[PDB]
Formats: structure tokens, C-alpha cells, sequence
């Protein structure tokens, strides 16, 4: 039902050409991205890709995703993303190489695992994730996007050969490379970090082995990672009760999500 | 007058210019008023930023003494400045502690404000206790618990065990045994005896606003995990 | 469909239960919000209220608008919406007073605009807008909820009146004083709600200051004796977004400009000032 | 050495963020002032401009308050009253920098650009001077001000670079002279665009740690610009 009628989007400037198609930034409703496919004869397979694509993230309403906003075939096809106010984190640490604080380094790692555990909670197999279309708006949260090839070492074997612990192979090789910094090519020993944590140094080992059969399902790792963040100090230094905000003001302000008098 | 004198120093709040923020208000508590939460309140926004002007530069004043072994004149160049701060830090406080001692703590009469004075009291000596030197520092350090004990024990009389100055009595309790007395073993002992009373309750209301607390609330956890840390 | 099965969601700390907002706090997926029925059973009125308001949050995905995450219905009916973190547009103005620039003053008037024809496009009546159902995310962008009241195009299905109950006194059409057979609310009467924020946005103060009580108000509104009285400008206010608000709280309801008008032109203040009022000078080093 | 305990005295006391007690002793290696060097010039400037640059801040908040008089209260003489007790202070806390430099700093300084460092910062405490002054001194301080700019501008035209930070600065001080004292942006903007273009124009050979901060100055020359064409 999100059609949206024919000439509504005003396209603008090309941001990337290839394999994947096209992106244009658009502007509908304030700017947005939009995926576009330049062809315009359709090929029988994306006859068919477009329309289960769409079935993918007619569903997914979360934070951590980039939020789906619109599509449209009438004058091209298409699809209209959000737009994030910010680089991507292939940006961060490869392109740029922006050097980042340990107590924040892994609560991104946090928020790749949170937001990828409402994924599969929908039953939703990502198959392409890499650092390239990890996004982060306002560099405080972290979005997931661009997952087109997404159906609703088996990939190195071709022995489908995907499951639910069919990502978290790769999902080792995202965490990893915040801790280091420097793209492999067994990723283990070189784990030299500056807090140089045990846990990670343990979850990052427990989820790129090689027995494909035994990875650790994913609400473990929410819950085994939201554990180590209370062990990585906040402060250095003691604190006091702090110079109080007496304004009048002291309830919890709930009126966003209800009414007031 | 008196309403008038209460409005000086208001408008000196947002002024920025402290010092005359804390003159206006001990002189309005010549008079014996048992003052309200709208007055007692200005005086620890006030007394905290004198004193905490001058102790975020003895921080960093006693740090470059440290921070150099070459020759002994700069060296005591240091030492004749970070005893300007010094008997500058301490002039401050007796003006707090010998106006509420004298006929304020006297008149602080209800149990839901005499806790309060009673965490004013001594704080500022745990702040002359973080500087004296010598028997002056054991004079106070003993004091200052003396001042602290006779407050937490009016907290088990008090209203709610989730009330922010019963928190931050706690707050700043744990925070002198492990800088002052070095007592880490005593030190997580008062926080896991204040954060797990308090976290059992609050399960059937916080009818009361509590936005407030729950800072102070996240406070105590933060500085845990450092204290737990060794 | 995002019926929500029992247990996933782990209910926390109550945050408030007034007027029949009964919030509480979540941990499913990252902290969310949860809006629970009071009383144990749905009446008529009550079963009607959630099963329009779980299709008005199906609708509505943009970025600028409240995010809708799910709903459950076993053991009690819950709404799991977002969980914003930050502070109210309210309590900015008139409890912690933050003197805010002109430049921040317009971005917050943008995007309660830029996001609110997301409403009118998919054609939802925002019924009961007031200037604290609006929401800061970081105090960076804005995010705006409380569809409590909220209806769709409804010639299809008549409603009854279920209103004239609120502490929307201040913001009030003069329609809604009248209380027509034809149902009041419209995009026409929808604008002016979005009138009285600006003024009360702009200028920095509350509005209809000298009001004892509602006695005077409700008289006055649509008889044309009491009026928004906008020549207690700021001391920066920018000819445009001068002239606009004059048009924008009409009298006459259809006399009120269209919806993407009132983001046509607040869109022409993109060159307006670069810096702030104070003219710079030498730097110290 | 009498000098560099002095200097030591006042190199730490705005380390310790205390510019007060540096103020009150940055001023006495004046004293004995055979020769100001830059190294230790410039920090005499970074005093003075933060001892004032409190009260200055502190002083548009009062007024932007006491002219806030929620109709007439019986009140606010007070804060009119408060109002006087920053302005006495003001005037006390300029009058030994202007002071101090007539009668040591200027009529010793041999290098044209230490005399147009010097009558920079003469001419600038009367502008400080200038919104506080209020009334028949409001029109005998500007004056002395201008010829100071005045002073200022043949040590600089002539007698230096055209893309000298001092002078960059200078015109830069002296564009926010006119609009609130004199009130001309024409002259304003006049004054502005010549030297904003004088020096984007050859900016081949510079290092560029002098195209750093002077870039500092030059986009401050830009966002004050678009406020007077926009009036």
C-alpha cells in the first residue's frame, strides 16, 4: 500500500554505480535516498526480485534499520530509503580512520548486534553483510541498510546454503575489524586492543570457527554483550551528587506517548 | 529586605558571577527563618562553584608542582602559588560552616530538612580534608565521619528510601572511603547497601517525581564498576 | 502484521498514568515505550480507541513522525512504540527557559513541518495537536507523537463527538468551539493548531498571557474577540516568517493557506543569517 | 633573572585558569619594561581580553534582563542598581590596560609592528567602553578610539603585509566599530570587502600555518559581512 503515485520524486545526484544498481538523492518529504535501477527493460528475474524485496521490508520497523519509506515502478523502479546524516562505518575506519574511544568501539558493536536480532526475530536472512553498508546517523546510533539480496563456510563451499548462523560467520568479521582496524587477507592473535578485553577476545573466537554446525544463536549474543559493557569503566574519577537541577521540574515527562490535562 | 535580598542573588544566577551569588545569600540567614527549598537550595549551587573554581585549580596547581623534577626555584614557584588557593580554599568554608553551626543546623528542626544541612556539613570537610596536611588532616577526617554517621542514622528515620537526599547522602558517603580514608573494602559496601535498597523499591509507584533520582541512581553504578575494577 | 505474541515484551518502571495514559517502560529490543490499558476490561469506547489507533501508526513511516514497533493483545492491549530520549519542546520553552538562536528556532519550525504533511499526504486529522506532543531526539532533530485522537479521512464512517474534554485550551480552533454536524476537524482547522506554536515558539512566551481561567476564552474564540496577538514578536523575527503566521491563525477557516504552502515558504530561509546576532571579532588564542 | 619569575607567575596562573591573579601580575613585567618581545607579548593580550571578557558577558545579560521589565515592576531599579555595580568595575578593570600602555608600552616600541599591536588594543578598550559609556561620554570616547583606529591604520596600510594577521585583524576589529557606535554598515561593508579580497588575492607563497589562523579571521569576515547585507 506504499505506492506512491508517479511524479513525486525529485531525483538529484548520482552516488555510486555498480553491481547493486544506482542511488540517487532524492527529495520527497525532506531528502531521502532512493535505490534506483537505471535499466528500463525489465528483466524477468527482476520481475521477481522486486516484488519479494519489497515483501522483505514491508515489515521491518526498528531503530537500528534504516527505515523504509516508499517505492515506485510507474515511471522507473525503485525504492526510497531514509537518509542518514552521516558517513558509513567503511568510512570510519578505513577511508578516513577515525580513532575512537573503547567504551563507545564496541557499544556500536551493541547496536549492530541489537538491531540484526529484530532480523531474525522476523525470521529475515540478511546473506550479504559487510562493513560497507554499516550507517551511522549522528554518529551516536547505529543504522542497518541496504540489504537488497536478502530472502525472507557454506557460502564459500557453495554446498540454500544459508541459515540464521549463516551471517554470524561474517558477523566475527565485522566486530573484528573495529578492534583492529586493517581488513584480513584466521583473524585471531593480532587482537591487540587498548582496554584489551577477554570477552571479546573470546566472542570474537566464538563466532568465526570453522564447525559451521555449532555458532552461538544471536539472542546470546545481545544478552552476552549488554553483560561486558557494565565491566568497561564510564568515569575516571569519582563523582559526587552533582549540583542539582531543583527547576520545578522532576517527573519522568511522559506526554510524548499520552495526553497532559 | 529579606524577599528582595532572595532575588540579588537570583539574578546573579544567571549572571554568572558567583561570588556575589554567595554573599547575598548568608546574609538573609541572620534572621531566624528555618528557610525553604526555594532559598537552602542556592546556597549549595553557590557554595559548590566558589569552592569548585578554586579546587579545579588546586587539581591541576598540585599536578604541575609534580609534573616537573628540574630546578628548585620553579619548584618552589609552585609552592609559594598553591598556597594562595590554599588559605584561600579554607577562609571559604568557616564562613559556611560557622553560619549554619552557630544558629542554622540549630534551626534546622524537620527531619526531612535536617538531613540536609547535616550532608552540607560535612562535605565541605571532607573538601578541607582532601588539602590538610599533617595532624590538622586526622582533626577532620574523624570529623568528618563523626558529621557523617549522625545524619545516615536519621536516614533510617526518614520518609522514603528512595528520596534523592537520602541517595546522595549515600553518594557522597562511599565517595570518602575510598579518597579519603582509603578504605576500599568499606567502600562498595555502602553503595550495594544503598543502589539494593533501592532498587527493590519503586515496584508499586513513583507517583512522587523521581526524575531527579534516577540520575543520582546511575551515579552510583557508574563508579562501581572503577571501584570493582581492582 | 505485527500482533505481538505474549512474553517477548519485558515490562519495567512505570513512568505515568494520568488521563488515561498509562506508559510504562519496555526492554524488548533496545528500551521501548508501552502505552497500557488502565482498567482491565475494554468497553465499547476502549476496543474501538485501539483498533483504530494500531491502523493510524500502520500508516505512517517517516522519520520525523513517531516510529510504531508493534502491538499485544493477550495479556492486556499494549503499544509498542519508540523510546525517545531527550526532552520536550515545552519544557524547553517555559520550565528550563533555554534561550534558543533564531537559526534552531526555525529547524525545530521546519521539521514540525516537513514532517506533519507526512500526516496530510496519507491524509490523517492530527485531531488534538498541542505544543507538547512535540519531541526533541537529542535535542538535534524532532520526532512528534500522541496520535491518541488521531482519525483518518472518515466520510465513510461517521464519528460521534468524544471531545470537549482536554487541556487544549490554549491551542483551540474556533471550530471546535462550534461543534458542527459536519465533523470540524480538517486539514483548514488543522493549521491553526500549528499557527498558535509558532507564535508561541517564536516569540519565546506562553500564549494568551493574560487569561485567568477559561471563562473568558471559549467566548471569545469564535465570536472574534479574543485573538493571538503575534505584535509581541521576538526581537529577530525575519519578514517572512512575520507575514506567514499573520495569514496562518485566520479567522476565517478557509481562508488558512494549504500545508506544503507553509513549508514553500519557510524552505525560501535557507540564506537568512549564517551566524548569529553578535558580530564577531578578533579571536583570542 | 627578575623577568622570567614574573612570567612563570603568570604562565601557570592561566594554566590554572585564574586570570585575575595573572592580570594583577602580567602587568609588572611593565615595570621593567626595556623590551616586550612577542613571546611573551601576546600574553598580556589573552589576560586582559578574558579579565573584561567575563564582566562584557556577564554585562549584555543584565541589560538583555533589565529591559525584559515585564511591564513596570517596583522591582527593578535593583536590577538597575545590580546594573551600576558591574559597570563600576568596568571602568576600574580598563583604565590601567589603556593606562598602561601610553605610558610604557607605545613610547618604546621600535618595530612598526608592535606599535600597530599596541594602538590596536588602545583603540579597542575604548570600544568596550563604548556600549557601557551611555550618554556625553558616548560621544567624546569614540573619538579617541577612532583616531587610535586612525593611528592604527598608516602603521598598517604601509608598514606591514597585506595578509599580516594583526592587520587582517585590525580591519576586522574596526568593521564592528561603525555599526553599533556609528552606525553605517555602508561604511562597514566598505571597510570589509577590500581587505577581505586584498588577501585571498596572493595567498600562493604563505605558509600555511599563517593561512590557518588568518582563515579564522577571514571567515569571520564573511558571516559578519552576510549580517550587513542582510540589513
Amino acid at each position: 500500500d506504499w505506492e506512491i503515485p508517479d511524479g513525486q520524486i525529485t531525483v538529484g545526484q548520482r552516488i555510486g554505480s555498480g553491481s547493486f544498481g544506482t542511488v540517487y538523492k532524492g527529495k520527497w518529504h525532506g531528502d531521502v535516498a532512493v535505490k534506483m535501477l537505471n535499466v528500463t527493460a525489465p528483466t524477468p528475474q527482476q520481475l521477481q526480485a522486486f516484488k519479494n524485496e519489497v515483501g522483505v521490508l514491508r515489515k521491518t520497523r526498528h531503530v537500528n534499520i534504516l527505515l523504509f519509506m516508499g517505492y515506485s515502478t510507474k515511471p522507473q523502479l525503485a525504492i526510497v530509503t531514509q537518509w542518514c546524516e552521516g558517513s558509513s562505518l567503511y568510512h570510519h575506519l578505513h577511508i578516513i580512520e577515525t580513532k575512537f574511544e573503547m567504551i563507545k568501539l564496541i557499544d556500536i558493536a551493541r547496536q549492530t548486534a541489537q538491531g540484526m536480532d529484530y532480523l531474525h526475530a522476523k525470521s529475515i536472512i540478511h546473506r550479504d553483510l559487510k562493513s560497507n553498508n554499516i550507517f551511522l546517523h549522528e554518529d551516536l546510533t547505529v543504522k542497518i541498510g541496504d540489504f537488497g539480496l536478502a530472502t525472507v563456510p557454506e557460502v564459500i563451499r557453495m554446498q540454500n546454503p544459508y541459515s540464521f548462523q549463516s551471517d554470524v560467520y561474517a558477523f566475527g568479521i565485522v566486530l573484528y575489524e573495529l578492534m583492529t582496524g586493517q581488513l584480513p587477507y584466521s583473524p585471531d592473535l593480532s587482537k591487540v586492543r587498548s582496554n584489551c578485553p577477554k570477552a571479546m577476545k573470546r566472542l570474537m573466537a566464538e563466532c568465526l570457527k570453522k564447525k559451521r554446525d555449532e555458532r552461538p544463536l544471536f539472542p546470546q549474543i545481545l544478552a552476552s554483550i549488554e553483560l561486558l559493557a557494565r565491566s568497561l569503566p564510564k568515569i575516571h574519577r569519582s563523582a559526587s551528587e552533582p549540583s542539582l537541577n531543583r527547576a520545578g521540574f522532576q517527573t519522568e515527562d511522559f506526554s510524548l506517548y499520552a495526553c497532559a490535562s | 529586605d529579606k524577599e528582595e535580598l532572595v532575588q540579588r542573588a537570583k539574578l546573579a544566577e544567571q549572571a554568572e558571577r558567583y561570588d556575589d551569588m554567595a554573599a547575598a545569600m548568608k546574609e538573609v540567614t541572620e534572621t531566624g527563618v528555618e528557610l525553604s527549598n526555594e532559598e537552602r537550595n542556592l546556597l549549595s549551587v553557590a557554595y559548590k562553584n566558589v569552592v569548585g573554581a578554586r579546587r579545579s585549580s588546586w587539581r591541576v596547581i598540585s599536578s604541575i608542582e609534580q609534573k616537573t623534577e628540574g630546578s628548585e626555584r620553579k619548584q618552589q614557584m609552585a609552592k609559594e602559588y598553591r598556597v594562595k588557593v590554599e588559605k584561600e580554599l579554607r577562609e571559604i568554608c568557616y564562613d559556611v560552616l560557622g553560619l549554619l553551626d552557630k544558629h542554622l543546623i540549630p534551626k534546622a528542626s524537620n527531619p526531612e530538612s535536617k538531613v540536609f544541612y547535616l550532608k552540607m556539613k560535612g562535605d565541605y570537610y571532607r573538601y578541607l580534608a582532601e588539602v590538610a596536611t599533617g595532624e590538622t588532616r586526622n582533626s577532620v577526617v574523624e570529623d568528618s565521619q563523626k558529621a557523617y554517621q549522625d545524619a545516615f542514622e536519621i536516614s533510617k528515620a526518614k520518609m522514603q528510601p528512595t528520596h534523592p537526599i537520602r541517595l546522595g547522602l549515600a553518594l557522597n558517603f562511599s565517595v570518602f572511603y575510598y579518597e579519603i580514608l582509603n578504605s576500599p573494602d568499606k567502600a562498595c559496601q555502602l553503595a550495594k547497601q544503598a543502589f539494593d535498597d533501592a532498587i527493590a523499591e519503586l515496584d508499586t509507584l513513583n507517583e512522587d517525581s523521581y526524575k531527579d533520582s534516577t540520575l543520582i541512581m546511575q551515579l552510583l553504578r557508574d563508579n562501581l564498576t572503577l571501584w570493582t575494577s581492582d
